[PDB]
């Protein structure tokens, strides 16, 4: 027989990661922060390596445990956006009569909605192929093109906007809510860059996580679009 | 008298049950995929549906149906050449089934038949069929 | 029934097509299968994130 | 022109120049278009799954050009955004407790300019250049550079 | 022999055991007529509010053929 | 989940494609495809845009035309 | 379905609480001995009596759940199951179609009208002398 | 069991490359001296040699047939040990529910060691009480202080070892007549002739007996690039 769980006795990434966090506080140059971020990325990858190596234990509950962890993380991301919506709507009584130019409801909203919908369709096709034990090379490069356009559009919008964060709480909330969504789009790039075909298929937690996360980002933008643009 | 046996499954995680020794012998025999072969029997309706996906197989499948042949798919690709042997094989198998079934209980003598036309058997182990997955037509025509 | 090389002959029309059409059909088929898919095969095999996780781990006996 | 085919057949043929329609109507053509490693699993697919997958795939790819057209128009719109009236500094507008330095904690470039206030930075970079300190940007006319989306 | 195409076969039933799953009496499988009535009312209220702006500020003059305590007056 | 039969009642096979001969009209083919893949996805997908579009475009009459003809001052 | 559930959508291990309905009750049956008749007093307990593999039905359930994992062909589900598996995918695709072919046309029309008349076609024209497009979603005014 | 993961490819069969190259010694090794891989191929080579000889099967007794395939004849001792193994494995990830324990029929608590923690929850319905945990050690008839339910520890122990499927086989299975390599050759020629190899394990096994790389195509079969 064997123990139900193969215990993990020792770990040293925790110390390294925690020290990396402290380096952000104790920096005397923003250049150190940039290089420190690479270290954090490296060590987080090692932690992800340990999760993949745990497959050797053949434990049925490992998939379930990680899936429910992601559910909790998703909830935290939703509640973080709720706080920004809370901040935005608290000062609702002070909006729409101040001498600032709010965003148009015709151009930005439509193309972004169309663009992000295509992103969902690409990920949906990836899920379908994952169900069918099949792969299509071009799909990943469609995501990169999709992400390239999103970055190009958002950069221009910020640069050409004629109002600034210090003009009103409305502008601050607009910029902040849009940035928060962008950061979650960038986190999606971090995840999707490693998409590959793995032959153990439906016992791979990465596929279900990516599908859930991409759907969350897109639905959040619908709420943002209704609140700010429409 | 048939003794009961332990049957185990799995390599590292092993599950054991009691089973019939004869059933296990049949089970392992059917695992000899090169010896014991699945064979297909068609009906007219199914043959017609095949044409929707492979016109050549429909014609070859129709020949098998018209002669009431239980045929392996690999052999079906060569039914034009194998037909005379397949008809002979069908008769010999039927003869063997009749003899063994009709024999009195306790009589386990081998049936009398021409094994040279039955494949796979020690007398005839089959032909080395070449692959037919090559194109013959010129795209520009 | 004549079997043509995969992806080279259309089934939509009895006419194979004109010289330009045939060139486009044949060369896209080649570019996809033997040029573009190099990149995909290279990323899938030589740069697999999950393979890199087991690098240096002993073989499973 | 070719009279060996109907008009519908001719239209379908050209729409099939990349083989999309042929792969849709032939299971054999579709599976052989897969790479050998994945062709191993093709036998398990139902026709409902196969054609449904192509439908989702074709709708996505066919819609990509439309999104590209929208994005190009968006880039052109931003490339020639009309100027807007200068904001009157109202009661609660442009309030500052400290200079803007979170981007450059040590260098403190353009402390008076906001993080993405390009015109303010341009004039600030010019001062630094006039003080013999190089700075990158805001020097090339927009119509003389590529990818500006501002050309006539 | 005769066969049935698997694609068009019916769904398999839940097994009948001590632990039997049954959704037949729940009435949660699909939206019912009540849901579509709520949608109809929402459309009606949306149209009505826009068409007749003075509906929320009704007239106070009361004229009843059979007085105010007659049922038709109440509605 | 309530077990229930497959509601598709259209043709199950058109036959082998032979240069597009002996095949139904295009509109009938579109109807068959949606029957095969389910109308529930069509209604659900289009429901949101139809509701939003009708509400916005109804204002052309409800908000613009009626208001001009109905202003007691 | 996308999400994994131990009870119903258990694709990680493929465990099923009950056997397929195909098998006759004699071959295999659901593990239910709630209806067992009272045990005669003269019978003596030989086994543990503990719920587990000593019961025939549970042993067969465990055996089948391991040996079902290899099958010669696919067990084709009906179209209802296949629809449900990609319900979200199909609906998102139709939502994209609706955005392109329904939202796009009237949004383009509104902007063109706005150009000529200073306000969207679904808005009351102002008489207060303020310039600009004004609101878009009229019913939220 | 429900707590096991998916069957691996090896759970069905092993690759031929795992066949021991010294087949002559493999077929002469006693069962107690064969490892997991050696035992697997001994049974498969000997089992398939008898099954691929149809003319001899009808005259072969079930005892001999079971021996050739490596199947263990069940008896009360072996059945008892195997049954308690499966019960222990099942309880790893399953609930522990059964009849109320009494002196005549104590609750059986399988264990490998000398101790295992157990809880008593009383009888059914109203007789059920709060969990009362205790350490069930070997050699004592435990009595719950609340409901008076009787528990007993059963140890899966045998001669300085704990019961396992292999241990049961070694203890009770008896090696029969030594396998004759002539049978391997005779069956090999029956199903392998003129480039047709329908008995591939025997083809490899016969090649190893003749050394290695003697039969046609075996040199090319054994040459690898990495
Ligand atoms: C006489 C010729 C007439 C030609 C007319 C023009 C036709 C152009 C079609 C371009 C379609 C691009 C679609 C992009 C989305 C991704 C597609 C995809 O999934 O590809 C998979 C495909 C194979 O992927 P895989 O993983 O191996 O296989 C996956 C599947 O299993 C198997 O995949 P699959 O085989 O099912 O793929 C189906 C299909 C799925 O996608 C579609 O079917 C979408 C179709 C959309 C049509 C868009 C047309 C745009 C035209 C606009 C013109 C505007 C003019 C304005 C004028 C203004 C005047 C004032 O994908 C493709 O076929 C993609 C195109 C393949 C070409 C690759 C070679 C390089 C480019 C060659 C271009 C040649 C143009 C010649 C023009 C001549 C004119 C006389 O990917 C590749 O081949 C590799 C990457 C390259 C693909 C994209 C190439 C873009 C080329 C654009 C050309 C048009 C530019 C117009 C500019 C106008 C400026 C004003
Ligand atoms: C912003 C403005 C608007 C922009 C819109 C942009 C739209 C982009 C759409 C792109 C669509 C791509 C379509 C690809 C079609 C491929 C088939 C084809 O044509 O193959 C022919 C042929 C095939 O030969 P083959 O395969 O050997 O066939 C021999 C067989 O034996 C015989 O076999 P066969 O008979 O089957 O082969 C021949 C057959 C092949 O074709 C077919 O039968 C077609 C069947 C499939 C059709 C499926 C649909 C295709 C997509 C339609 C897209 C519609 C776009 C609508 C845009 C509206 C914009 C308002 O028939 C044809 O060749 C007919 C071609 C019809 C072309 C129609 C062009 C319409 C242009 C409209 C312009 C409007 C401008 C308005 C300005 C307003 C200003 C206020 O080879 C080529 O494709 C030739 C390539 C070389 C072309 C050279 C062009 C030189 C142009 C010089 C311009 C100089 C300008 C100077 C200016 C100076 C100023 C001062
Ligand atoms: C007006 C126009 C504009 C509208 C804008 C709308 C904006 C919406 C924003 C949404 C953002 C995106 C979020 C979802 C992203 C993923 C989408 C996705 O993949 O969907 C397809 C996919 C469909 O799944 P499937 O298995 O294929 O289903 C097939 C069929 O649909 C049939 O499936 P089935 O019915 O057979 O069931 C299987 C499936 C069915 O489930 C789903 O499919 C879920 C679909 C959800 C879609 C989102 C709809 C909106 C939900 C609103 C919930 C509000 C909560 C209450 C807030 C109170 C505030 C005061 O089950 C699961 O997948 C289980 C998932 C785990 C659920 C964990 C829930 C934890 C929280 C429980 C409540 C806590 C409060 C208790 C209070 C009482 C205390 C006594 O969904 C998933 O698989 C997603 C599951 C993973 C993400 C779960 C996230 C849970 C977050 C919990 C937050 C709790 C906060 C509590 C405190 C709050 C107050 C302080
Ligand atoms: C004499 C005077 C005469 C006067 C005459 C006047 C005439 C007036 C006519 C008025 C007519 C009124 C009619 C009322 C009755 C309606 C009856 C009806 O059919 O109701 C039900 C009908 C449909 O409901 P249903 O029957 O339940 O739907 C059936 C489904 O198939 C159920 O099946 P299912 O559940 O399987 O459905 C599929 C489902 C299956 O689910 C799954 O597969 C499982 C997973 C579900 C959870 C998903 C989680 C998240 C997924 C992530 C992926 C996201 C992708 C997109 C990403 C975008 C990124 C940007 O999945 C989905 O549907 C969701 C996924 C698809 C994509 C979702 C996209 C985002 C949605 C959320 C945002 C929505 C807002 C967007 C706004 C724009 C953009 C910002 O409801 C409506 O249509 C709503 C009623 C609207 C009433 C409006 C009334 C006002 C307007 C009046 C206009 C006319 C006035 C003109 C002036 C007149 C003056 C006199
Ligand atoms: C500031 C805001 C936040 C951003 C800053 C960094 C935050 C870093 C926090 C990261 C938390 C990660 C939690 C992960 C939990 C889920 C893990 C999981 O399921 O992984 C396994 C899953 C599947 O593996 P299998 O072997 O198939 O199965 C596993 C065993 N059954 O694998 C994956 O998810 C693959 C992930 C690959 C991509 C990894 C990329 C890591 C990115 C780290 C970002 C760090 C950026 C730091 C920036 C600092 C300066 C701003
Ligand atoms: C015997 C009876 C025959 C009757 C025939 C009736 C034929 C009716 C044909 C109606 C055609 C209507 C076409 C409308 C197209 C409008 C396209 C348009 O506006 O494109 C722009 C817009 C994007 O522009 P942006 O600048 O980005 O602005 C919006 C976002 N910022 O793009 C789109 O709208 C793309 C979507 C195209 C929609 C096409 C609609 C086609 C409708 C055809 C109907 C045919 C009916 C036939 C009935 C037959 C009865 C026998
Ligand atoms: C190889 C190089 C690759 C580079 C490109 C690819 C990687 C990109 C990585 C993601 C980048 C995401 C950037 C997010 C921050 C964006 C900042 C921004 O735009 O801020 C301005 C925008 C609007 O401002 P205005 O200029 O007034 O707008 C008027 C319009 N004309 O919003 C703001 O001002 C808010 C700024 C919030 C910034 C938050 C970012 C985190 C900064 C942390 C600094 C901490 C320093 C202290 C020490 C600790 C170090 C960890
Ligand atoms: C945490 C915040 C969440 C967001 C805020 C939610 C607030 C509201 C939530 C309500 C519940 C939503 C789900 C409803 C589901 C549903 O439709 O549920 C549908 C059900 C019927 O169920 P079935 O049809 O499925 O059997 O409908 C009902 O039970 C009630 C609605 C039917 C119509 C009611 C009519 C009201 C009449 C009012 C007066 C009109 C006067 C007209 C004069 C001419
Ligand atoms: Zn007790």
């Amino acid at each position: 027989f064997e123990l139900n769980i193969n215990i993990i006795n020792y770990n040293y990434l925790g110390i390294i990661i925690t020290v990396i966090i402290s380096i952000y506080i104790y920096n005397n140059s923003n250049i150190i922060s940039v290089y420190n971020s690479n270290l954090l990325l490296i060590n987080i990858n090692i932690w992800m390596k340990y999760n993949i190596l745990d497959m050797l234990n053949l434990n049925v509950l490992d998939y379930k445990i990680l899936l429910w962890i992601v559910v909790i993380i998703i909830s935290n991301e939703i509640l973080l956006f709720v706080s920004f919506y809370w901040i935005y709507y608290h000062n609702y009584i002070n909006y729409y009569h101040v001498n600032i130019l709010i965003l148009n409801s015709y151009n930005i909203v439509y193309n972004n909605i169309i663009l992000l919908t295509l992103l969902s369709t690409i990920v949906n096709i990836k899920f379908y192929n994952y169900i069918l034990s099949y792969y299509k090379y071009i799909l990943s490069y469609l995501i990169y093109y999709n992400n390239y356009m999103f970055n190009n559009k958002i950069i221009l919008e910020y640069k050409n906007n004629s109002n600034y964060t210090n003009d009103s709480v409305y502008m601050t909330s607009y910029f902040y809510i849009i940035l928060l969504h962008y950061i979650h789009i960038y986190d999606s790039i971090i995840l999707i860059v490693v998409y590959n075909y793995v032959n153990y298929k439906n016992i791979n937690n990465y596929y279900i996580n990516i599908n859930i996360y991409y759907h969350l980002i897109e639905v959040l933008y619908i709420v943002i679009s209704i609140l700010l643009y429409l | 008298q048939v003794p009961d046996v332990f049957a185990t499954f799995g390599w590292e995680r092993r599950l054991t049950v009691i089973h019939h020794p004869g059933v296990m012998a049949i089970s392992k025999l059917l695992d000899q995929r090169t010896v014991v072969k699945p064979r297909a029997t068609f009906n007219q309706e199914l043959v017609e549906e095949i044409g929707d996906y492979d016109e050549d197989l429909q014609r070859k499948a129709q020949v098998a149906l018209d002669n009431g042949l239980a045929i392996e798919w690999r052999v079906l690709d060569f039914i034009d050449d194998e037909l005379p042997r397949l008809l002979a094989e069908k008769r010999e198998i039927e003869k063997a089934r009749e003899q063994v079934m009709s024999k009195a209980p306790g009589d386990y003598t081998q049936p009398v038949f021409d094994s040279s036309v039955v494949v796979p058997t020690p007398a005839n182990l089959g032909r080395n069929y070449p692959t037919l997955n090559l194109p013959s037509g010129d795209p520009t025509e | 029934v004549t079997r043509y090389p995969s992806g080279t002959r259309t089934i939509m029309s009895p006419y194979p097509g004109g010289p330009v059409y045939q060139w486009l059909r044949i060369n896209y088929n080649y570019f996809k299968r033997y040029q573009w898919r190099r990149v995909g095969r290279w990323q899938m095999r030589s740069w697999c994130y999950w393979k890199a996780a087991f690098y240096g781990v002993p073989e499973w006996n | 022109i070719s009279t060996s085919e109907t008009l519908n057949q001719k239209i379908l043929r050209w729409l099939d120049v990349t083989g999309m329609l042929t792969r849709w109507h032939s299971r054999r053509e579709f599976i052989l278009d897969m790479d050998p490693y994945f062709r191993k699993n093709s036998g398990m697919w139902t026709e409902w799954e196969r054609k449904t997958l192509l439908f989702l795939f074709y709708c996505c790819t066919l819609a990509t050009p439309y999104s590209a057209y929208l994005d190009l128009q968006e880039l052109k719109h931003q490339g020639t955004k009309p100027p807007r009236p200068v904001s009157l500094e109202s009661r609660f507008m442009n309030q500052r407790r400290y200079d803007f330095t979170w981007m450059h904690p040590q260098d403190k470039f353009c402390s008076e300019c906001r993080p993405v206030e390009l015109e303010c930075k341009k004039m600030c970079f010019d001062r630094y250049r006039s003080m013999d300190y190089r700075m990158y940007g805001f020097q090339r006319p927009r119509i003389q550079t590529y990818y500006s989306f501002s050309t006539c | 022999y005769k066969t049935e195409n698997p694609l068009y076969k019916d769904d398999e039933p839940f097994a009948k055991t001590c632990h039997t799953f049954d959704y037949t009496r729940e009435g949660t499988e699909k939206n019912g007529l009540g849901y579509y009535c709520l949608m109809g009312l929402w459309a009606s209220i949306f149209i009505w509010d826009s068409l007749y702006t003075g509906a929320t500020m009704p007239t106070g003059v009361h004229r009843y053929v059979w007085g105010p305590y007659f049922p038709t007056a109440w509605f | 989940h309530i077990p229930h039969p497959v509601k598709y009642v259209g043709p199950r096979r058109y036959g082998r494609y032979v240069y597009g001969m002996n095949r139904p009209p295009v509109l009938r083919q579109v109807k068959d495809w949606i029957d095969w893949t389910g109308w529930n996805s069509v209604f659900g997908g289009f429901s949101f845009q139809v509701a939003f579009g009708l509400m916005i475009v109804s204002g052309v009459y409800l908000n613009n035309y009626r208001a001009t003809h109905t202003l007691y001052y | 379905k996308h999400f994994f559930t131990d009870g119903a959508n258990d694709y990680v291990t493929g465990w099923e609480n009950t056997p397929p309905l195909k098998f006759p009750a004699s071959v295999m049956k659901p593990c239910d001995y709630s209806m067992t008749k009272p045990i005669p007093k003269h019978w003596k307990l030989r086994g543990s009596g503990i719920h587990g593999p000593e019961n025939t039905d549970l042993m067969k359930l465990v055996l089948w759940n391991r040996l079902k994992q290899k099958r010669p062909q696919r067990e084709v589900p009906n179209i209802n199951y296949l629809k449900d598996s990609i319900r979200l995918e199909l609906s998102v695709n139709w939502w994209l179609m609706s955005c392109i072919f329904l939202w796009g046309p009237w949004l383009h029309w509104g902007q063109e009208y706005q150009k000529v008349h200073e306000q969207p076609p679904w808005a009351m024209k102002r008489i207060d002398g303020l310039r600009g497009e004004g609101y878009f979603t009229w019913f939220l005014e | 069991y429900r707590h096991w993961h998916r069957m691996s490819e090896d759970d069905w069969a092993l690759p031929l490359d795992s066949m021991p190259e010294d087949v002559k010694t493999l077929m002469a090794t006693p069962q107690t001296e064969r490892g997991f891989v050696e035992d697997y191929w001994y049974n498969r080579i000997r089992g398939e040699a008898t099954l691929l000889d149809p003319e001899a099967l009808p005259s072969k007794s079930y005892i001999a047939l079971a021996r050739d395939m490596g199947l263990q004849i069940v008896d009360e001792p072996s059945s008892h040990m195997m049954g308690l193994i499966e019960l222990y494995e099942y309880l790893r990830g399953a609930s522990f529910v059964g009849p109320f324990g009494t002196i005549e029929n104590p609750v059986l608590v399988p264990a490998v060691g000398q101790e295992r923690v157990v809880a008593c929850t009383g009888g059914v319905g109203d007789e059920e009480h709060f969990t009362l945990w205790f350490r069930c050690r070997e050699g004592f008839m435990y009595r719950c202080g609340e409901c008076d339910q009787i528990f007993m520890l059963v140890r899966l122990y045998y001669e300085d070892r704990y019961w396992t499927q292999t241990l049961v086989r070694d203890t009770f299975m008896s090696d029969g007549d030594m396998f004759d390599l002539k049978t391997l050759e005779r069956v090999h020629k029956m199903w392998n002739k003129d480039e047709m190899v329908r008995w591939e394990v025997g083809y490899w096994a016969q090649d190893y007996v003749l050394g290695k790389g003697v039969l046609p195509g075996m040199v090319e079969e054994h040459t690898r690039v990495n």
